[PDB]
RNA sequence: GUGAACCGGAGAAGUCAUUUAAUAAGGCCACUGUUAAAAAGUAUUCCCCACGCAUGUGGGG
């Protein structure tokens, strides 16, 4: 509700939330530690930090340095994804 | 138990015989004007821009009879009512009262034992500038293809013929030399009577009840 | 654990098409090919969002690829050091046994990213000696908690106990 | 004033993600995006790349009118959005992170419409067939209950007599109010009669946590249903000082959700 | 025992000669009684496509008689009825809602000692021009590839004899002034009889 | 403011030289994704506010 039902980078109806600072988790986090995102952008963010070795300071989508890589990963997802596989798995 | 009942009617997705005409652009009004009741604008064109459509139905008599558990006259009434309904019904609203333009320009009732579609007559698009003879050349293409198929895939065991309806307008006497046409009909009720006569020998005006 | 057991059951629930999808991706990361990412996400994410102690993404990806190429039925009491000890006590102790021992001991100096290929070598040795069972859950837990000392101590102790029967 | 054009791909490969086509599922989403296409000065300077959180109070609330129709361009299906506003829109700032929403780049043209008496314009218009009934609350309960008693005044869809036609009914519904907005209709042809659906979030105050500072806010989604009727025809003009105000504003209620846009082509 | 029986017929996956354009038919289930009181997205997704397919069968004349234990007349009847059924049968998948009982506009029957598939003709997609249609261009490219194969991998000991079927010669095997097949045929049962009497003197009357 | 107090085991050093893991293997035989649908001839459109209240007009999400 703090972000008015909008994904942060692509400005679409947000359906998930991505953490930035991980040193509050387990049920003690603050609303300023979390950023709202949609499915495509959060999947791109998950791809961008798989084996990057980030422990406590993860990807911040509001940072204007991570915009290009997120956009490129989003373009790759749009070009190569298959909705049938995801619909079949669930 | 087996709740599923087998269908006795197959209907194809009705496809046009020409390319899809684009609608009128409205973003161009800020930059220019078509003129003072001139073209690309006030042309009239009767009321609107129509579109020719090719429709296809395939009713199987045996499955229809076995679906109703006998009652052969009721199935005949259903066939006649379905044909009359399909002739003069618009798919959406705005029901016609009496306009005579809702009547189709061509019906080809055939009595095969194997279903054949003539949709391949319009693989080559029917391009024209004048919409008056667009229907006429569509009937011409359909006539050429039906002649080709009916004398190319022809077997001697079941040589069958059919009927045809038009408003005696788009050359109904003069296509394919009336090899398939046999009875040429200009009336809807007379065509339904002919179909009911060929099927079992009934007539449309006789049976209207259970 | 329960996330590991559910993950292994889900992996064994796969069919030949998805196993081939995972098999085509050996030696690759997770953020490279979209079908592999989609399959692994749809297999792993509900378990992670349900169980807090589910395996990490890298460990689960590694076990998924190893299961794809080296499909072994899940059985309890068939851990990797036990089978390596059973195999190792059948060769001559002058040439072949030091080589296999060095191959097994290389794993202690590797982290979890650079461990698909030595584990593939060990499982190829296992497959060459007509093995059809493995403990995937115990291996997954051991890989999840690896940089600690007691886990490596238990690994080597199990190897010694299997070797000196 | 200005008219803007957006083109969206409707066909394409149906087994791929098509976020441009999925955007047209909710009309509140369309309205919100078109509102985000109106930056408010310092928002551009503070956020040139549009990455800070979206705030409705940080954008201008000037009204605009838009219509979403469909067309065919040679051999491809397209969805056209025509946006009529009063301030210059900024489509560069709006879709700069969503270039894949639009199949073609947006266009904008300046509109200077004025027509003296004696113009037979050809018009297209999608109205909201809405009416406020004096007795719209019978409380038709469901289940075992069928009839309880309460009364209120609410907006509902237009209904016609069973012995009449929807075409003539909508024609007389438009002609009844027509001299107030300043035109005379010669032909009125009904082309569509349907519904428009959407959803809207609303904050709700669930209980305060330890120093929650103004309760805990949770989103709750409420539906939006409209009855839409699209129709073309030919109309004359009279009192152009009234027709210009008719063109500046919309016709009928729910003007902010795609309705009321009057498109006129001079003839 | 050896329950394995090898083969007599090979069928390839029928593929279109152009880029496919799949579609979605957005269906909805209209209620009969007013009073549904449900306003949401109840639309559905059902898919379909239209294409021009290239099919390729192959019947081994020996090893079919061998499987039939020397019954040459039964083998001839099998070949003839297989020709009939393959010419006049389509899969019964969603035919109650699409009704696409279309007939082939060209059949090419060859007799040769080694199997060749002309599916490499349509490696380039068949783009449609305004002057022609899809089927005519497809037959033209097939004729091009058939002639290039005929004058290419050509042997002197092995002759090749081929027919060419089209309804009423509507679509001849179009390749400039070059006629490829040795006998153009405009009827179906006539070509079935021609193949049958090439096979060694079988007719479509006594074998059934 | 204690067998304690006060208190350096320190300086120094190439493990260098030599080495194909080589010769070989078809993953083969079998399989409909079938049965179903109006985005439209309705009888309540999910909320707020100006007016006098003859199945009322205007304005905003
Ligand atoms: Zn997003």
């Amino acid at each position: 509700v703090m972000d008015h039902a909008a994904c942060m980078v692509c400005k679409a109806p947000a359906t998930t939330v991505q953490h930035v600072n991980y040193r509050r988790a387990g049920g003690k986090e603050i609303p300023e530690d979390l950023r709202a995102l949609c499915r495509l952008c959060h999947d791109a963010c998950t791809m961008l930090e798989y084996g990057s070795g980030m422990t406590t300071n993860r990807i911040d989508p509001c940072d204007p340095i991570w915009r290009e890589r997120i956009l490129a990963k989003r373009k790759e997802i749009v070009e190569f994804r298959s909705r049938g596989q995801r619909f079949r798995k669930m | 138990s087996n709740t599923t009942v087998e269908a006795a009617l197959q209907v194809a997705h009705a496809i046009s015989t020409h390319i899809a005409r684009p609608e009128i652009d409205y973003f161009v009004a800020a930059d220019d004007v078509p003129g003072e009741d001139a073209g690309a604008g006030h042309i009239g064109e009767s009321m609107f821009a129509s579109a020719c459509f090719y429709k296809y139905f395939s009713i199987d008599w045996e499955q229809l009879v076995k679906n109703l558990k006998g009652d052969t006259n009721l199935a005949a009434h259903t066939v006649g009512a379905f044909l009359l309904a399909a002739a003069k019904t618009n798919p959406s609203g705005k029901q016609n009262s009496f306009a005579a333009h809702n009547y189709p320009d061509g019906i080809l009732v055939e009595f095969k034992n194997s279903p054949i579609s003539y949709a391949n007559a319009f693989v080559r698009p029917v391009s024209v500038v004048k919409e008056s003879d667009l229907v006429e050349q569509s009937i011409g293409q359909l006539s050429n293809y039906v002649n080709d198929i009916r004398l190319g895939y022809y077997d001697e065991q079941s040589p069958v013929i059919g009927f045809w309806f038009s408003p005696n307008n788009r050359y109904p006497l003069g296509y394919k030399h009336s090899k398939l046409a046999s009875r040429n009909i200009g009336n809807l009720n007379e065509l339904v009577g002919a179909v009911l006569d060929y099927i079992g020998g009934f007539k449309w005006e006789e049976v209207q009840k259970s | 654990n329960r996330g590991t057991v559910d993950f292994i059951a889900s992996l064994e629930n796969l069919k030949e098409g998805d196993l081939g999808i995972l098999r085509k991706l050996r030696g690759a990361r997770l953020d490279e090919k979209l079908p592999g990412f989609d399959l692994f996400s749809a297999l792993w994410w509900p378990l992670r969002q349900k169980n807090q102690r589910a395996p990490k993404r890298e460990v689960a990806w590694l076990i998924a690829k190893l299961f794809a190429e080296f499909r072994f039925e899940q059985r309890e009491g068939a851990t990797l050091p036990i089978l390596m000890g059973g195999i190792c006590r059948k060769l001559e102790p002058k040439k072949e046994l030091p080589r296999v021992l060095a191959r097994f001991d290389q794993l202690a100096s590797l982290d979890i990213m650079q461990m698909e290929e030595p584990l593939s070598v060990i499982m190829g040795i296992l497959r060459k000696h007509q093995q059809v069972c493995l403990d995937w859950v115990g291996l997954t837990d051991v890989l999840s908690f690896w940089e600690q000392e007691p886990v490596k101590r238990e690994w080597s102790d199990s190897f010694i106990k299997a070797y000196k029967i | 004033i200005y008219l803007s054009r957006l083109l969206i791909d409707t066909g394409g490969n149906p087994d791929r993600p098509r976020p441009g086509r999925k955007w047209l599922d909710n009309i509140y989403n369309v309205h919100r995006r078109l509102s985000m296409a109106f930056p408010s000065g310092l928002r551009r300077e503070q956020d040139p790349h549009f990455l800070k959180p979206f705030s409705p109070n940080d954008f201008q609330k000037t009204p605009f009118l838009f219509r979403v129709d469909n067309n065919i361009d040679g051999n491809d299906k397209r969805a056209i959005i025509i946006v009529q506003s009063v301030l210059e829109p900024d489509w560069d700032y709006c879709f700069q992170n969503a270039l894949d929403f639009l199949a073609a780049p947006p266009e904008t043209k300046e509109y200077n419409p004025e027509f003296k008496a004696g113009q037979l314009l050809r018009f297209r218009l999608r109205v909201n067939a809405s009416v406020r009934r004096h007795i719209p609350e019978m409380v038709q309960q469901d289940g075992q209950t069928i009839e309880t008693g309460k009364i209120l005044h609410k907006r509902v869809s237009l209904t016609w007599d069973a012995s009449s036609t929807p075409d003539q009914a909508l024609a007389d519904w438009l002609a009844a109010k027509s001299p107030k907005l300043g035109f005379t209709l010669q032909r009125c042809e009904l082309l569509q009669l349907g519904w428009v659906y959407g959803s809207k979030p609303e904050p709700k105050n669930v209980k305060v946590k330890e120093q929650g500072q103004g309760y805990w806010r949770e989103h709750k989604y409420n539906p939006l249903r409209f009855r839409a009727a699209l129709l073309e025809g030919v109309l004359e003009v009279d009192d152009p000082k009234l027709f210009l105000k008719t063109l500046s504003s919309g016709i009928g209620k729910a003007k902010s959700f795609g309705f009321g846009l009057l498109s006129v082509l001079p003839i």
